RNA sequence: UGCAUGGCCGCUUUUGGUCGGUGGAGUGAUUUGUUUGGUUGAUUCCGUCAACGGACGAGAUCCAAGCUGCCCAGUAGGAUUCAGAAUUGCCCAUCCCUUCCGCGGGUUUUACCCAAGGGGGGGCGGUAUUCGCUUGUAUCCUUCUCUGCGGGAU
RNA sequence: UGUCAGUGAGAACAAGAAAAACGACUCUUGUCGGACCUACUUGAUCAAAAGAGUGGGAAAACCCCGGAAUCACGUAGACCCACUUGGGACCGAGUAUUGCAAUUAUUGGUCGCGCAACGAGGAAUGUCUCGUAGGCGCAGCUCAUCAAACUGUGCCGAUUACGUCC
């Protein structure tokens, strides 16, 4: 492993591959974007970036944790049931992305459902995160 | 492969008479003896209302069992295992295994 | 070196500070720790609560009223901001302003019910040192919650406002008015 | 469900850990090896 | 396993209850069982071992047969033995049965209980207690105590030393309760909580 | 006085200095807070407000208090009798364990080294006098059933012409044993209370054994007979012999005194302080002669080791 | 040159592996110290190392594996296992004098060092919820 | 029908309370023991007395938690090298420093600061990561774990 | 509601405890696998609910035996002092799942109504002094099926008092 948490994985490993991936297309954009991504919304899926805060991160989780997928990988999914029926709030996940995200890894920086690196492209291209921000970073 | 002996019992001082004492017979005498330290001891906890009616202070109990699982290991006895498992007869729920 | 002997909040220095009152000096102590975040056992004995600074005590009693409130770490996030605000407003080290405000917002005399005969009677009763500290803290940080309760637009800033006006003796502050009105009964009746 | 040491089916059936001893209460009907010490 | 221990509990329960009812006033203490590998000894603790066996031998094989027909056991996997318990005094349940017999014969409560007390406290017991609640009047539900020697109810240790029996007597007007305790002079933990001794 | 070692957090029960060791000047002493301290004399200018030396290492971690410690003859190791099951040869080079010697179910009272680095001797409250080698195999365990009670202290004879070990007792004996055959040699008796300590002078022909009565029986090991007694007049907490003299200078619960076979009484009596029992209640629990044998370091009830000169 | 110590506070155990360095900036888990997402806990873990020489005695390579309680208690446990490791190193490889200096200053500066803070939990009991506030009263 | 009753549970009562033998006192019901004082959660203690010597509850024995020794390893988890993936960060900072020392400059002096060299330590590469599967390939161990039995103060 | 704060995203990270076996099939000279869970992959060239196949376990094995809430976050997110984008309770339409039988049983689901209440709430009254109170989540329990309940474990974790007897 190598990916995530070596550059600050929370907010300084995300925006940089995001820019690069939208600038030249790579990952899935399949219809289903509008549909509920996180439990019991009263709003739309998000204000902007419906399924473009997702894809590399959903590779990252499975990478460093070795073959967490489809039921384990929603482990680092979310759901609080933040609106509820006046009972004690409980955790959930929405399966929608699981299918698409186990498809993903066969292209771009990972190989297979057993081996999750190639040259580990994301790491190498993320070495310029530290050097210079692309967001006007506070710490750079 | 290597044969192991797990002895599962409700009570201590039944299993004790098995492991310590009657493994001496298999210690280097016919096979070699690798002692680890026995597996974690489960509790079976049950909670029972004391009162047989709806008027009390709504009291309850805590009842517990110990489950002693005593594991000691040997290095491949075959046909010798017959001796090993015929040794304890000293309490009920003494059960032994052979791989 | 340079964090061995030196002690900071992260830029705020404890050399500057002086205890403002001479009534209080064993219930007001100086900070050395870089966050007021607690992790110890803070009470076990009648005085063991005065071994520690006003900062820590204040930040712990900052707010309550749980519903999913983030407690200590959340409080510390507001502490940081409020110190910066107080700094540029007084043009002076924020810590030393806190030292002042806790002392000068405290009621120093009280009067109590203690009479009998189907009736009450009031006498001038001096406030003890630890009580001046504690009472002041609670009143200041009560004010905060009430100010943001449905009102203002301000999140940390109300704390900074209160701590300033308290140190000035100005009667804007929630703590000051209490000292005032109590003493108008406790030095007008003995 | 139903019980096998009464036929009452009411006054509550334990089926926890595959036993019934609450259609005949276990305080009265002990010697199952359980004890209370804590 | 989890289930082993529970099922052993079940087996003991059923067994113990069957005997303690239908075989009684023999000085029945109880039963004890242990395995000898694909056979179970199942010794039967009685003061009088002759009734257990039978003088026609019918009793012992009846009791084997009942167990077999219930649990699907066969011969050579199941056996029943007798054991001679000396001093009926030191068995709670046994004294309980003899007392029950006195009362059903319509003998005086006082006289009856005094028999038990005499017997027990002769063999060197620390104390005994006979608490007979129930009818003796009407119109009360009167409770009579008889307390002898000394007895402890402190700790959880007491429970091991002191064995207890509760039984019923069924008479005209209805039920009479009976209870017997008896603190043994011999520990079953080999432990005391009082008297520091000095070895001289 | 002439420097002091003030670094302890618990009672100095037993102090040990080179007298069978000629390697370095290091001392080793038993703290009673579940640690063992290994000192050395390093800097002294013999002034009160300066130290006699610095701690070399601290050998740490036990379930219970240390009893006594002995320096290895040239091994640079420190063997410990411990009120826990463990008996550890330790190291003074690295400060950490060499090997654990476990033969004891009730805990070690006294350890010492043979004058050649060879045998370890472990007393105990087992009532077992064990001859271990230094390897960590138990070579033998002595008995004729002679021990009925605790082995108070053990001191090898510095003569190995006949291999001997001189053990005390709480059975009110001093038992000399021929090591080789595990045979009980002549019992030396008449002690009216339990032995506090048993030491042997450098010639190996004279053994000073003590008791709680406050008298020291001087014993010929050569004949198994008795010489003239030295009477302290107070309970003996430690008894020793100088390397370069025959001066006993026994420790007592009033201080350290200067005893010898010349007078068998004080030359001077060195009190640890004035108004002892109206202050800190000091007693001298142990005395360790230096390699010089002209300085005597006293252990204490108090958390200090003091220098005392003759 | 090595030593291995542990922190313990609450149900979090920390394991401090020390491996000889004379530089290395101290880190934790898979995420080093400048990338620890809670700034507050980061600061806690800093005071361990910072005080008693910032990088003057803090030069050993110390990385940890901490599991068994929430984020906060893990950060506590971290501090403990770090300082423990320093101390034990300076015991074995170095004289008691240096250790005494270091240690005494640790002890002074409000953690204590020595204490596991081993105040755990309450049992839940009866017929009652937590420690008493009952159900709520019946009249009396 | 719980006002026919057995057993069980609740409460009185979460407090320190309870009872008999022999002797003393009173016609008796009763009392003394079980009592002025101090101490303690405690009829817990010391002292005193027509009480003397006793039995229960309390205490203690038990169960769990915190620290630890011994047991101690194949489903508990680490250590080093072999191993290759991978990184070897110079695109906005970690080749540049620290310590000790010597000399020359900018200072009238002080504070402050610049240059050069000697000795010493490794730092980014002689310490490089992390993989809880690369489950690969080598080596070693019991700190982290675990359970039984013992240590540890009123 | 501004002291998760309301809708969005991402990071790091927890502990007891539950589970399996039917005279039902097949197997032989005396007999083995199906009513428990979780893993993995299809369930997205197009939703959720939900379908199915492979794989392991009698548990320190169950895939790392243990994870997503309280929390952290300035990623320069969105809302922003309103009964709203704060809250749900009523109400209609659709569908799948469970069962011997559903009649909102189903309910982890869609998407309406929210502009329906309610703005810390009179008198009165409850209970705790420390890892406690308070805040938060998970499992067990009951059992065709549902937990605002009960029981147990864990996480975040104070203020005041440590006195008197009114």
């Amino acid at each position: 492993i190598r990916r995530i948490g070596k550059k600050k994985g929370a907010t300084m490993k995300d925006v940089h591959p995001w820019r690069w991936v939208k600038l030249c297309s790579q990952h899935f954009k399949q219809e289903g974007k509008l549909m509920v991504p996180n439990c019991t919304e009263i709003v739309k899926s998000s204000h902007g970036r419906e399924r473009a805060p997702q894809n590399p991160d959903w590779y990252y989780i499975r990478c460093a944790a070795i073959l967490r997928a489809v039921y384990m990988r929603p482990g680092v999914g979310y759901g609080g049931l933040s609106k509820r029926f006046s009972n004690k709030k409980n955790r959930g996940s929405r399966p929608e992305i699981t299918v698409r995200a186990s498809k993903g890894l066969l292209h771009w920086g990972c190989k297979s459902l057993t081996k999750l690196g190639l040259i580990e492209k994301c790491e190498s291209s993320g070495h310029r995160i530290t050097k210079n921000g692309r967001k006007l970073a506070d710490a750079i | 492969q290597r044969v192991l002996v797990k002895m599962t019992s409700r009570n201590a001082k039944a299993v004790e008479n098995v492991m310590t004492e009657l493994l001496l017979h298999a210690r280097n005498e016919k096979v070699v003896l690798r002692g680890p330290v026995r597996l974690p001891t489960r509790t079976l906890k049950v909670t029972t209302r004391k009162t047989p009616c709806g008027n009390g202070t709504n009291t309850w109990d805590t009842y517990e069992l110990k489950i002693y699982k005593r594991l000691v290991e040997l290095r491949a006895p075959t046909e010798l295992v017959k001796k090993i498992t015929s040794f304890p007869i000293d309490a009920g729920v003494d059960v032994a295994i052979t791989i | 070196m340079s964090a061995k002997a030196p002690k900071l909040f992260n830029k705020w220095s404890y050399e500057n500070l002086q205890t403002t009152e001479i009534a209080l000096s064993d219930h007001i102590s100086k900070t050395a720790t870089y966050v007021p975040h607690s992790a110890g056992r803070w009470q076990k004995k009648r005085f063991r609560k005065a071994r520690i600074p006003i900062v820590e005590r204040l930040t712990n009693g900052l707010m309550f009223k749980g519903r999913g409130n983030g407690k200590k770490l959340q409080a510390v996030r507001l502490v940081k901001h409020t110190l910066e605000i107080i700094h540029l407003l007084t043009d002076q080290n924020p810590l030393q302003v806190v030292i002042d405000a806790v002392s000068k917002g405290a009621p120093r005399e009280d009067s109590t019910r203690v009479g009998s005969g189907g009736v009450v009677r009031r006498q001038a009763v001096d406030v003890s040192p630890m009580r001046r500290v504690n009472e002041a803290i609670y009143l200041m940080c009560k004010g905060a919650r009430e100010a943001a309760f449905r009102n203002l637009k301000t999140l940390p800033e109300c704390l900074a406002d209160e701590i300033v006006n308290a140190s000035k003796g100005s009667s804007n502050s929630y703590a000051i008015k209490k000292k005032d009105e109590v003493e108008r009964v406790a030095k007008a009746n003995r | 469900r139903h019980c096998v040491i009464c036929s009452n089916q009411k006054a509550v059936i334990r089926k926890y850990e595959l036993n019934v001893c609450r259609q005949c209460f276990r305080e009265n009907a002990a010697n199952i090896g359980f004890s209370k010490l804590r | 396993k989890k289930r082993m221990i529970i099922r052993d509990g079940v087996f003991y329960a059923e067994l113990f209850e069957f005997l303690k009812r239908e075989l009684a006033d023999d000085g029945f203490a109880g039963v004890e069982h242990r395995v000898t590998s694909t056979r179970t000894e199942i010794v039967i603790r009685a003061t009088k071992t002759r009734e257990v066996l039978g003088e026609k031998g019918r009793r012992i094989r009846e009791l084997t047969a009942c167990l077999q027909q219930r649990f699907h056991y066969k011969e050579g996997k199941l056996q029943l033995f007798a054991e001679r318990v000396e001093v009926r005094g030191l068995s709670a349940m046994a004294q309980a049965e003899s007392l029950r017999f006195k009362l059903l014969s319509n003998l005086q409560v006082r006289r009856a209980a005094m028999g038990i007390i005499r017997h027990v406290m002769e063999s060197g017991a620390k104390g005994c207690e006979v608490t007979v609640g129930g009818k003796i009047k009407g119109q009360r539900a009167k409770s009579m105590t008889f307390r002898d020697g000394y007895m402890i109810k402190s700790g959880t240790a007491h429970k091991n030393f002191v064995d207890v029996a509760t039984r019923h007597c069924h008479l005209r007007a209805g039920t009479l309760g009976v209870k017997v305790k008896i603190m043994l002079p011999k520990s079953m933990q080999n432990e005391e909580e009082i008297l520091p001794d000095v070895i001289t | 006085y002439e420097g002091q070692l003030k670094g302890h957090r618990g009672w100095v029960t037993a102090l040990a200095c080179p007298q069978i060791t000629e390697t370095y000047i290091k001392a080793v002493s038993t703290s009673r807070d579940n640690t063992l301290i290994a000192w050395g004399s390093n800097m002294d200018r013999n002034s009160e407000e300066c130290e006699y030396g610095f701690p070399e290492r601290r050998l740490e971690g036990h379930s219970a208090f240390v009893s006594d410690v002995a320096l290895s003859n040239n091994g640079d190791f420190a063997v410990s009798a411990s009120w826990d099951h463990s008996l550890r040869l330790w190291n003074l080079q690295t400060g950490v364990c060499q090997h654990k010697f476990l033969g004891h179910t009730k805990d070690v009272l006294s350890v010492t080294f043979s004058p050649d680095n060879r045998q370890i001797v472990s007393g105990g409250r087992d009532n077992a006098l064990r001859v271990w080698n230094v390897k960590g195999e138990c070579l033998h365990t002595l008995g004729r059933g002679a021990h009925t009670d605790w082995v108070s202290c053990v001191r090898f004879s510095p003569s190995l012409e006949t291999p001997l070990i001189v053990s005390g007792g709480w059975d009110n004996l001093v038992k000399v044993w021929d090591i080789a055959s595990g045979r009980l040699l002549t019992d030396l008796k008449g002690h009216t209370n339990y032995i506090t300590s048993v030491t042997v002078s450098p010639d190996g022909s004279l053994c000073a054994s003590s008791d709680k009565d406050g008298v020291a029986r001087l014993w010929d090991l050569t004949k198994g007979e008795a010489l003239s007694e030295m009477a302290a007049g107070a309970p003996i907490n430690q008894i020793c012999f100088s390397p370069n003299r025959y001066w006993m200078c026994a420790a007592t619960e009033k201080g350290i005194r200067i005893f010898d076979l010349e007078n068998k009484d004080v030359i001077v009596e060195l009190a640890p302080e004035a108004q002892q029992k109206s202050k800190k209640t000091p007693e001298c629990m142990s005395i360790a002669w230096s390699a010089d044998g002209n300085t005597l370091y006293s252990g204490y009830t108090d958390n200090v080791i003091r220098v005392w000169s003759v | 040159k090595q030593v291995q110590t542990f922190g313990k506070k609450k149900t979090a155990i920390a394991v401090a592996t020390v491996t000889k360095a004379a530089q290395c900036n101290i880190r934790v888990n898979g995420v080093p110290v400048s990338q620890i997402l809670p700034e507050t806990l980061r600061a806690k873990i800093m005071e361990a190392v910072n005080v008693v020489g910032s990088r003057h005695f803090a030069r050993l390579r110390i990385d940890v594996t901490v599991r068994g309680a929430g984020q906060v208690a893990q950060a506590y446990a971290t501090r403990q296992a770090i300082a423990k490791g320093l101390v034990a190193y300076y015991q074995k490889y170095k004289n008691e004098v240096e250790k005494a200096a270091l240690k005494d200053k640790y002890l002074a500066y409000d953690k204590y060092l020595l204490i596991a803070d081993p105040r755990r939990c309450e049992p839940k009991k009866w017929g009652r919820h937590s420690a008493r506030t009952r159900f709520t009263k019946s009249y009396r």
